[PDB]
């Protein structure tokens, strides 16, 4: 974010397990998965000021 | 603030959209002032280490000058790109939202009534 | 001696060189500022023949 | 011999001289050719001017 | 060479400075509106990334 | 303007790359030549001021100050050769570089179209001045003097910077051509009054005022001759130039926000001119006379009438010349006896007969002897004030009286009387210092011959 | 210290802030902070004297407390809204305790009482690191969440840092504490503008760094640690007085030096948001900051304190220091204001 | 409660003077408690009772300062009938500084506190009139 | 008492060089500094600049304004007009408020 | 859940209070730090188990790792302090007043 | 004038310096003050927004 090295090299060291809607072991699902998914998908491409 | 703009490439110095800008002259005052910084740097280096100034390490001074002018040229291309993108964004936003950026429709001093403040 | 005559007395070109350079830069500024040359409600006149410019 | 403790930098280090001169001329050449290529790219990105 | 040269240079300088003033004010309004209304392209604050979501069929259906 | 500034820069390499022996001659000669080059600004054959770029310009107000600043450099160099004779070559070169940088920054300040460049350079003129004072002054009060000089100015200037930035955010530009055509009445309010204070107090501290003037005598007393000259002649004119330029955007708040300052100036004029009587130090006497004189400039600029601006410009030029001259004269005797007290050497007309004519002519210009331009300024300022209120002439006249009094006291108790026979070290006068006095005086004669040059924008 | 240990420790110091910068997850920012404060300690205590041990203790305890507080903030922002990185929909209490702890770490007032001591007790090359490289990761955190920071708190913190830095460095004889208080004041500046524009706090940081690093280099040249010691430079290294004076006057914020640029372009961006009073006070006290730099210039260059009969030896001998970077940085820290547009944006 | 300290501006000056006095006295007590906390934690005392003494001392002094400020301000607003005048607040800050001196037994502190608190209070009134912002929100 | 050199003794600069001008201890330098100062200050500046200024024409439009004032008073006395109107701007150019 | 988290937060706050309010001994403050670590570890594990997010359990174990490293260096500094003054008292490291 | 302007500013600032910087070098007291600041911030927040 401050140094988007990952997004440059195209890797993922710490960003594939941030929120609950991410890939979990053995394809289980954290609760509120769909709510989190929909929030993220709505907040995509508009910014945090509009998303609020 | 411009970091989150569309097309922002993370850790990109010259995004290849800047190749439409007029590149900077090499005799630009900024570059030939960076050159003076390099020369004065060579001079101060010779001074601190107790060496003759203007006659010692002529290769070192040339190297300083070249490096300074080089960094200057490229950093300056980048800054030009940045200011141009700023103007681009501004004018685009103004075109998109005109009602928030309307015309002035200014009157002439025949219709204006400015007060008179004497000096007495 | 000729070197000892020029190791010193060569510094008598800096200031005149600076004057010349400053005149050059003033001319460059004047060149930049040509957006109203012969386009002023006063001094806007028809151009003579063979007069390619009102002023540099 | 004037210095009992023979000095450093008495006779030059030539590797550094050569590297400095080479880097300087290479940077100048790179810069000039890059400026010319940039002028050309700009011109041909808008009507050769 | 005067006196038209100075007159016209002054006119050009005034054009330049007035344009720069207008643009500074335009900028100071545009930044304000971009930061208040969230419209683009400045002052866009980051959001969670959408491609690190597991859209695969889970172990339980209600997910 | 570049044709005046770039030579002033190349003077520096000329100073450093020159043989230790020929470093003074070269720089002095080329500085004289640059003073000459600066005479083209007087080629004004119209009412259209000279704009050379978006940054550099010169109106009838800035041209005299620029010429004075370009002409004072060689005089300072000359005055600064008897001391520094025992200092190392590098120190001499550093002194000369300080002086050249001062010249350059001042020419820029007076040529600047925009107020931010003016401010940056107005403040940059503190570094070389402070260095000159604290490094080449002789007594220990050097340091307290430099401290006062720095911090009065900075505490005054910071609000000025804030106000300039505010004006920028409100108008779009700090250009002086634009801020004159695009102007608006300032609604009378405490906010705009504080804006007036911010815009003014920096200059008022630099003129200076009466209430804030203690930084000046400490400096002049503890400053070497060159610093005193440039300070008195230019670094005070700086504040008046700033006020004259910035008072267009403060209308009409200047009508009722001036009484305090007009009053302080008119009264401190009397106070300082009276101090100049019971004063043991000649340099302090010259400094307090300078304060008394700049009070009139402040008042004039405050009432902002054409006669007023004209008299202020004339008095600025004339006072600069004559005060530089008086400090040169004082340092002449100082170099012999190494004392600043005006009571020790009190028969110097029996040894230096010619140098006394310089004392006489200066003290006559210090007071208002006509047709001197030191007098035309005072007269037109008196007239403007009388028009302002017919009760100003009282204070103006008692100031006139006190001025004659202390100038006559100076020259009498310094030159006239019985010679101090124990002063066997009163070497005759040096051709150099004599040239100095001549170069300070002749321009006064020439200006008196052609006053149209030092009037200002109003005329 | 062997080269293996030096390698591990310095690599860890470097890596710490890199993880913090290059990481999206807050927990890894935390572990980066921890790498930094775990690896820096042995470099402090290397000299093995009581002053070094107590400096290490005062540093460790403070940084550990601040790290635990930051961790609490992260864990609460996890319990709430079920993600790691902060978001607009996050408790202001969390955000403000996070800011307070980041200040504690940085050493801002009134969380500053430990920085002058910790800098006085250690060598100079570590004070350099402490004051330049260890103030970034916290600032990275603050720059990634600047839209969410309360302006009241940062502004109170900033005016407090300014006032306390000035008043504290005003009566210091040891140089290391002067640099500590300079850091406090310049960090107050860095922070006063962060929510409005964080592209300017990074500028002020870069400038403060390139300004303080060569000052520390000068001090390390003759291992100078007092005013009376640097007063002896006119006899030991008079070729350094010019650069010293210029860097000091710049740090103070005098034109035409590029130490004035942060002050000026921050006052501007603040008044673009109607913060007249804050900027006014900040400038008026930066004047006081300048005062003791000026007193120090007096002591060192503009007058010649007494010397000793032994410095004649130091005159006899030769010197290999400084390196090329001192001159470079000292020139690019005083004579670069003309390029300000290139520096600001 | 902040509504309390905001009740100062529910009516203009020269009104509810006693309420203004109470509010400003509470504010002075607050500031004095803060200062006493910082002065007992740092530069502690030889005895806990002496620390409590220092606390009460600083607190009562600050409270008296605030009392005089608010009181004189509202009184001058009541007498000369110029509620919107920063000069009343200047007078109030000056009386507060004269107090501060009386407590410290120093005429110099009295003069300095007068000429500083008066300026501060006048600028506070000017900010409440011309709608300044002390801790503004980022808007650009 | 700590070590320093004693305050030196003042010198008579005319002692060794009676033909001293005040510039430098080395005579040749002294003479040539004097000559350059005199030349470049009096012979060059105070003469040629003085002339350059004395021959600046129409300084700030002073002669031209006189000539045109003559032209105008002539025209206006010959055509009945007055010599100065109390209003610079033709009122037709001016639209005053419709105050009600 | 909510009462559990409230009590664990209060416990963190008490341990922080202890860490801030020193007494003669330093090891007691180190132990208060470890107690804060414990509180936070427990809160994080409880949250991850309440959310069924088995991708965030690797976090608290890292918390413990780094907390124990901090404790180790604290114990080393304590050793040095004791060697210097013979005791782990805080009122003895007060010579950096200058 | 000396007493009023310069030699009052100087006394003010040197006295505030004596206050601020004359600490005792005890981490116990620094942490107590840190606690004071924690509490002040929490109180400011509670009253201003909750
Ligand atoms: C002629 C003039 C020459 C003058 C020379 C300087 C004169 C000497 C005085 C200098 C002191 C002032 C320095 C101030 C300054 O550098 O700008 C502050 C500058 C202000 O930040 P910013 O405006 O927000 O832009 C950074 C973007 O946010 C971050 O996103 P980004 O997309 O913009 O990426 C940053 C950008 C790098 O550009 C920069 O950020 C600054 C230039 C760094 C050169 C890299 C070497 O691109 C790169 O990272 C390069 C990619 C190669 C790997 C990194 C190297 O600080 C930084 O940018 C640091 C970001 C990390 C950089 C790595
Ligand atoms: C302004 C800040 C000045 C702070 C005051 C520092 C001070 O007190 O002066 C040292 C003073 C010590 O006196 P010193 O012992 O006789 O000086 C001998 C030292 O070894 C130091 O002098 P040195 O003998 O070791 O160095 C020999 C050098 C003398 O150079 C220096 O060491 C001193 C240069 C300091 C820079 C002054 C330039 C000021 C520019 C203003 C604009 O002789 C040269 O070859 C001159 C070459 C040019 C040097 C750079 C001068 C600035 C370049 C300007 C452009 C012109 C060239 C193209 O105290
Ligand atoms: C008598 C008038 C009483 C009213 C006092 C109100 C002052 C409130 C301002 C904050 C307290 C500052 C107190 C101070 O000036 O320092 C005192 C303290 C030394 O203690 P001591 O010597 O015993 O008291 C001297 C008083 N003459 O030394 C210190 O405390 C220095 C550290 C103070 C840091 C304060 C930071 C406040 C930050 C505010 C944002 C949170
Ligand atoms: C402005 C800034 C001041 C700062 C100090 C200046 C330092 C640089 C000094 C360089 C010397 C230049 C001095 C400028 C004044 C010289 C003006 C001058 O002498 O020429 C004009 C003078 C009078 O003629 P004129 O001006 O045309 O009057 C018409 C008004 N209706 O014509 C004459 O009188 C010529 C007669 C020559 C006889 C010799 C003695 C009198 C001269
Ligand atoms: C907050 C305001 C504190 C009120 C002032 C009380 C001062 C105090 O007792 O704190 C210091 C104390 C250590 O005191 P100590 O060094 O052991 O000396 C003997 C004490 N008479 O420190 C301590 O006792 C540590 C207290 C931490 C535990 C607090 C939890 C209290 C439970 C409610
Ligand atoms: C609008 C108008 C603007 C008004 C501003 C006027 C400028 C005010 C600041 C100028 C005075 C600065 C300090 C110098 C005062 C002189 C005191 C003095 O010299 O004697 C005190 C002595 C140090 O002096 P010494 O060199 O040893 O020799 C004399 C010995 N009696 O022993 C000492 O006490 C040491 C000196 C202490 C001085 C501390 C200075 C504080 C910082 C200065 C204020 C900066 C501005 C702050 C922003 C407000």
């Amino acid at each position: 974010p401050f140094l988007d090295i990952q997004k440059k090299l195209g890797i993922s060291l710490d960003r594939h397990f941030m929120f609950l809607s991410a890939e979990q072991p053995y394809k289980n699902a954290a609760r509120c998965h769909a709510f989190e998914k929909e929030w993220i998908e709505c907040a995509h491409g508009i910014g945090g000021t509009r998303a609020k | 603030m411009m970091n989150g703009r569309p097309g922002h490439e993370p850790l990109k110095f010259l995004p290849d959209e800047a190749r439409s800008l007029p590149p900077p002259k090499l005799n630009d005052p900024r570059l030939v002032y960076m050159g003076l910084l390099g020369y004065c740097t060579g001079l101060m280096d010779n001074m601190l280490r107790m060496r003759p100034v203007m006659r010692a390490g002529l290769h070192r001074q040339l190297l300083f000058v070249t490096s300074f002018v080089f960094a200057g040229y490229f950093y300056l291309k980048r800054q030009n790109y940045l200011y141009a993108v700023k103007d681009h964004d501004m004018f685009g936003y103004i075109k998109l939202h005109p009602e928030d950026f309307p015309e002035k429709e200014k009157k002439t001093y025949a219709e204006i009534l400015e007060p008179f403040h004497p000096v007495r | 001696t000729l070197f000892q005559l020029l190791r010193e007395h060569w510094v008598h070109i800096l200031v005149p060189a600076g004057f010349v350079f400053g005149c050059y830069l003033d001319r460059k500024d004047d060149e930049k500022l040509t957006a109203f040359r012969n386009k002023s409600m006063l001094f806007q006149r028809e151009l003579r023949p063979n007069e390619e410019v009102t002023w540099k | 011999k004037f210095y009992v403790r023979e000095p450093v930098n008495a006779k030059p280090n030539w590797l550094a001289v050569g590297l400095s001169v080479g880097a300087s001329v290479f940077m100048w050449i790179y810069l000039i050719q890059t400026h010319n290529e940039d002028v050309l790219e700009y011109k041909r990105r808008n009507g050769l001017e | 060479d005067g006196p038209e040269k100075n007159y016209e240079k002054t006119l050009a300088i005034l054009q330049i400075e007035s344009e720069k003033a207008e643009l500074r004010l335009k900028e100071q309004e545009v930044r304000r509106l971009m930061r208040a209304r969230g419209d683009g392209p400045w002052y866009q604050f980051p959001t969670p990334e959408k491609e690190f979501i597991d859209h695969s069929p889970k172990a339980t259906p209600d997910n | 303007m570049l044709k005046i500034i770039l030579p002033s820069l190349m003077l520096l390499p000329l100073t450093w790359l020159s043989s230790p022996k020929k470093t003074w001659t070269n720089v002095t000669s080329y500085s004289f030549l640059i003073s000459l080059t600066s005479l083209t600004l007087l080629w004004q054959t119209d009412e259209n001021y000279k704009n050379f770029s978006n940054m550099f310009s010169s109106d009838p107000l800035s041209t005299p100050l620029i010429i004075l600043t370009a002409w004072l450099l060689p005089l300072m160099l000359m005055a600064s050769q008897n001391h520094l004779k025992k200092d190392n070559n590098v120190l001499q070169k550093l002194y000369i570089s300080m002086l050249i940088s001062l010249q350059i920054l001042l020419i820029m300040t007076f040529s600047a179209t925009e107020l931010i460049m003016f401010y940056i350079l107005f403040e940059a003129t503190l570094i070389p001045t402070l260095i000159i004072i604290t490094r080449w002054g002789n007594q220990t009060e050097r340091l307290n003097a430099g401290i006062y000089f720095l911090f009065y100015t900075l505490i005054g200037s910071i609000p000025l910077l804030i106000a300039l930035i505010l004006i920028q955010n409100h108008v779009g530009t700090l250009n002086l051509m634009i801020l004159s055509f695009t102007t608006h009445t300032l609604d009378a309010s405490w906010s705009n009054n504080l804006l007036w204070l911010a815009c003014m107090m920096a200059f008022l501290i630099k003129m200076p005022l009466y209430g804030v003037h203690l930084w000046l005598p400490k400096a002049h007393v503890e400053a070497p001759i060159a610093g005193s000259m440039i300070l008195a002649a230019i670094l005070l004119k700086l504040g008046s130039y700033g006020m004259i330029r910035i008072s267009i955007i403060l209308d009409p708040l200047t009508k009722y926000m001036a009484y305090p300052f007009i009053l302080l100036s008119l009264w401190g004029m009397i106070m300082t001119s009276s101090i100049c009587l019971r004063q043991t130090d000649l340099k302090s006497l010259i400094a307090y006379s300078s304060v008394s004189h700049m009070a009139l400039v402040i008042a004039s600029i405050m009432i902002q009438t054409p006669w007023s601006f004209m008299g202020a410009t004339m008095l600025m030029i004339a006072h600069g010349l004559t005060s530089s001259l008086l400090f040169c004269l004082a340092n002449s005797n100082y170099e012999r006896i190494h004392s600043r007290t005006m009571i020790m050497a009190r028969g110097l007309q029996m040894v230096f007969p010619l140098m006394a004519t310089w004392w006489l002519m200066a003290s006559l210009a210090n007071l208002a002897l006509p047709p001197s331009i030191n007098l035309m300024g005072e007269l037109f300022i008196t007239m403007s004030l009388f028009s302002w209120s017919n009760f100003t002439i009282i204070l103006m006249g008692i100031n006139i009286i006190i001025t004659g009094m202390y100038s006559m006291y100076m020259i009498i108790t310094t030159q006239r009387g019985k010679l101090t026979n124990h002063m066997i070290n009163l070497q005759p006068s040096h051709t150099r210092e004599l040239t100095l006095m001549a170069l300070h005086m002749i321009p006064l004669i020439l200006l008196t011959t052609s006053p149209k040059l030092i009037t200002g924008l109003t005329m | 210290m062997n080269p293996i240990t030096l390698a591990i420790i310095y690599f860890t110091i470097f890596l710490g802030p890199v993880i913090t910068m290059s990481s999206t997850n807050l927990m890894l920012m935390w572990v980066g902070l921890e790498f930094s404060l775990l690896a820096i300690i042995p470099m402090l205590i290397n000299k093995k004297n009581p002053r070094s041990t107590e400096a290490a203790t005062k540093y460790f305890v403070t940084q550990a407390t601040a790290s635990m507080i930051i961790l609490l903030a992260i864990v609460l922002n996890y319990k709430q809204l079920g993600t790691w990185m902060f978001q607009q929909q996050t408790n202001g209490l969390i955000l403000n305790m996070t800011l307070m702890a980041l200040s504690m770490k940085l050493g801002l007032a009134p969380f500053h009482f430990w920085l002058p001591e910790v800098t006085q007790g250690i060598p100079l090359h570590m004070g350099l690191i402490l004051l330049t490289w260890q103030k970034i990761a916290p600032l990275s955190i603050l720059i990634q969440i600047y839209p969410l920071l309360n302006s009241t708190i940062i502004l109170m913190l900033a005016i407090t840092s300014i006032f306390m830095g000035a008043w504290g460095g005003l009566n210091q004889t040891q140089m290391r504490k002067i640099m500590a208080y300079s850091s406090i004041a310049h960090m107050g500046w860095m922070l006063a503008i962060l929510p409005y524009n964080p592209s300017l706090t990074l500028l002020n940081l870069m400038i403060y760094i390139i300004l303080t690093a060569p000052m520390f280099m000068a001090l390390m040249l003759n291992n100078s640690m007092t005013i009376n010691s640097i007063s002896l430079l006119w006899n030991k290294t008079p070729a350094m007085l010019t650069m010293i004076s210029l860097m000091l006057l710049s740090l103070g914020g005098l034109p035409p030096l590029t130490g004035f640029l942060p002050k000026w372009i921050i006052i501007t961006e603040l008044m673009k948001n109607n913060c007249l009073i804050m900027a006014t006070l900040m400038a008026m006290m930066a004047l006081l900051n300048l005062f003791f730099y000026t007193r120090l210039i007096y002591s060192t260059s503009l007058t010649m304190f007494p010397t000793n009969n032994n410095s004649k030896m130091m005159t006899h001998q030769t010197k290999t220091k400084p390196n090329l970077m001192f001159s470079t940085l000292a020139i690019m820290s005083t004579m670069t204001l003309p390029l300000a547009p290139q520096l600001i944006t | 409660v902040k509504r309390f300290f905001e009740s100062y501006h529910e009516v203009p000056d020269g009104t509810q003077c006693h309420r203004k006095t109470y509010i400003t006295t509470a504010l002075g007590g607050i500031c004095g408690i803060i200062g006493s906390a910082y002065s007992v934690s740092l530069n502690p005392a030889d005895s806990t009772l002496e620390a409590v003494a220092r606390v009460g001392r600083y607190t009562f002094t600050a409270a008296a300062i605030g009392a005089m400020f608010g009181l004189t301000t509202c009184v001058s607003a009541q007498v000369r009938e110029k509620p919107d005048d920063p000069l009343n607040y200047f007078i109030g800050g000056c009386a507060g500084g004269l107090t501060l001196g009386a407590r410290t037994h120093s005429y110099g502190t009295a003069a300095m506190g007068c000429v500083y608190m008066g300026t501060a209070a006048a600028l506070f009134k000017i900010g409440k009139l011309e709608g300044w912002e002390l801790f503004p929100t980022p808007k650009v | 008492q700590w070590q320093e050199d004693p305050e030196p003794e003042d010198e008579n600069v005319y002692a060794k060089n009676p033909d001293f001008h005040g510039y430098d201890s080395d005579p040749v330098v002294d003479v040539w500094n004097m000559r350059a100062v005199f030349f470049f200050g009096f012979s060059i500046v105070l003469v040629f600049g003085t002339t350059f200024v004395a021959y600046v024409p129409d300084y700030r439009m002073q002669e031209w304004a006189r000539r045109e004032a003559e032209r105008l008073v002539k025209y206006r006395e010959v055509n009945g007009l007055p010599i100065m109107e109390s209003n610079y701007f033709d009122p037709s150019k001016i639209q005053l408020p419709e105050d009600d | 859940m909510p009462s559990t988290f409230f009590n664990l937060t209060m416990a963190f706050s008490l341990s922080l209070l202890g860490t801030l309010m020193f007494r003669s001994h330093l090891m007691s403050t180190l132990l208060c730090l470890e107690g804060m670590v414990l509180s936070l570890f427990i809160m994080t594990s409880v949250t991850s188990l309440n959310s069924n997010s088995m991708s965030s359990m690797p976090i608290p174990i890292t918390i413990l790792v780094f907390a124990a490293c901090e404790a180790a260096v604290g114990l080393a500094l304590l050793v040095k302090v004791s060697n210097t003054y013979g005791t782990d008292y805080v009122q003895n490291l007060n010579l950096l007043q200058c | 004038l000396e007493k009023t302007i310069p030699k009052s500013t100087s006394t003010l600032h040197t006295n505030m310096t004596t206050l601020t910087t004359n600490q005792k070098g005890l981490i116990k007291l620094y942490f107590m003050s840190f606690l004071i600041n924690i509490i002040l911030i929490i109180i400011l927040y509670s009253i201003n927004l909750e």
